[PDB]
């Protein structure tokens, strides 16, 4: 069963995420297999976000 | 029959350290403590 | 013996290991950053266990540039430093690598 | 239908056996290709076509918590068995309800109904020996096998409630000092 | 009918009872503790209901040396102390047992 999990991890057209939380200028987004610490995220409204947590 | 069933159903201490750290630890099992 | 990074926040890094082998406390681990501009290797030290073959570690360098899925290798030893008679007369960093004359040492 | 129920019981048991797959399969995501690919790679030839399609649809849909994903298979199996039994509804419903009431009446067996770290099938054998409609017995065995630290009396009560709720009638408790006449009871039902 | 003990911590002890057996608030309960040298009889008073046939209470004696799974019995009554004219000229503890004479004052 370990091989299946390893292949699932190693398997990962453009990545898209969805917003789940808001309020007081803090957002929670998931669904991005390729992550990056302190990357600039472009929201559809033209505003920008910074990932300070993971 | 019910009591008989229970009677028929009626029919050496080790623990495992799940977590440890900072000088404390957590043990599982061992209901004879 | 291959590890996988699961969760990172600040300088503290979570890691998971295969059930067979898990390093003890205060064992150096090595990781790498694949980014072109900020390429660098990082050394980690074991802090505590959390169960499920999970380990908490503290980063020795700024953690910017890390990504999930990075392999982690261990050395099975504590952090080591060089000692000898001719050490006096040079400047050192935290890890023990020389600064005035890079590459000096590794024979004491 | 019996084969589909057996396959659903087996897949639910294997899913409950391992924790990692439940944790990884509950991730809320829009995409479904990796999940169905994993399902195909993980014993896709052990089940029939229709059950495989149903499982694929269930995995594809987004679930709030892994508990719902675990319980959906069991609920589907129970409703499939009930539908197969329907294809004598009143007799089966009365038998199941009276059986549950009379077994819950006994407190000693209810005390022994606690199941945790017990042998996986030993308690099943003991309970089936201790305690008849074929469908009712099969449903009882299925319910006994799939419980995990939960009240059995509540389980049988909920099973009877679901069975009567599949039909258009609504259950209602009635208390009186003695049993009324058949004509009076029919008039009460009419009222 | 009797219940069991599931959790113990500090002085507070919580116990479990079967259906239709939970006692009301402020009811005395007795528990048995056995050992080679520490044998006593724990006296507990009900504090609150936690639901699911669980009741949390406190104890009037040290909880050292107690083991889970020990049955707990109920008397269905509140704490009481003998009264009368004979109480004069004697020393009593909280439970009402006479400290001067162990057997005195057990009939009022």
């Amino acid at each position: 069963i370990e091989g299946a999990i390893e292949d699932y991890v190693s398997s990962f057209r453009e990545e898209i995420g969805t917003v789940i939380d808001a309020g007081d200028g803090i957002a929670h987004v998931e669904g991005l297999p390729s992550v990056m610490t302190q990357e600039l995220l472009e929201f559809p409204g033209g505003v920008l976000g910074v990932a300070l947590n993971l | 029959x019910x009591x008989x069933x229970x009677x028929x159903x009626x029919x050496e201490e080790i623990g495992t350290v799940i977590d440890a750290g900072d000088g404390i630890a957590h043990v599982e099992g061992l209901p004879s403590v | 013996t291959a590890g996988r990074v699961v969760r990172i926040t600040g300088p503290v890094v979570d890691v998971e290991f295969p059930r067979g082998s898990v390093p003890e406390l205060f064992n150096a681990l090595h990781a790498e950053i694949t980014f072109g501009a900020l390429a660098k290797t990082l050394t980690l030290e074991v802090a505590q266990h959390l169960g499920d073959s999970l380990v908490r570690c503290i980063s020795m360098q700024p953690t910017d540039g890390l990504v999930r899925g990075v392999e982690v290798t261990d050395t099975g030893a504590s952090i080591s430093v060089p000692v000898g008679d001719g050490v006096k007369g040079h400047v050192f960093n935290a890890l023990g690598d020389c600064l005035d004359d890079p590459g000096y040492g590794k024979d004491f | 239908l019996t084969n589909l129920a057996d396959e659903l019981a087996s897949v639910a048991k294997l899913l409950l056996s391992e924790t990692a797959l439940n944790k990884h399969l509950a991730e809320p995501t829009d995409d479904s290709a990796p999940k169905v690919r994993l399902l195909e790679r993980l014993l896709s030839d052990k089940v029939s076509a229709t059950t495989l399609d149903l499982l694929r649809t269930a995995v594809s849909n987004r679930w709030s918590t892994e508990s719902n994903l675990i319980d959906a298979v069991e609920h589907t199996a129970r409703l499939a068995l009930l539908k197969r039994a329907e294809i004598e509804v009143d007799e089966v419903e009365e038998q199941l309800f009276r059986f549950g009431r009379v077994l819950d009446a006994e407190p000693r067996l209810s005390a022994l109904l606690s199941d945790y770290t017990t042998p996986a099938e030993g308690r099943v054998a003991l309970l089936d020996k201790a305690l008849v409609n074929q469908t009712a017995a099969a449903l009882l065995s299925q319910t006994v096998g799939l419980l995990r630290g939960e009240r059995a009396d509540e389980a049988v009560i909920d099973l009877a409630e679901l069975a009567v709720s599949r039909r258009g009638e609504v259950v209602a408790h009635v208390s009186a000092a003695a049993e009324l006449s058949d004509a009076q009871r029919t008039r009460l039902t009419e009222v």
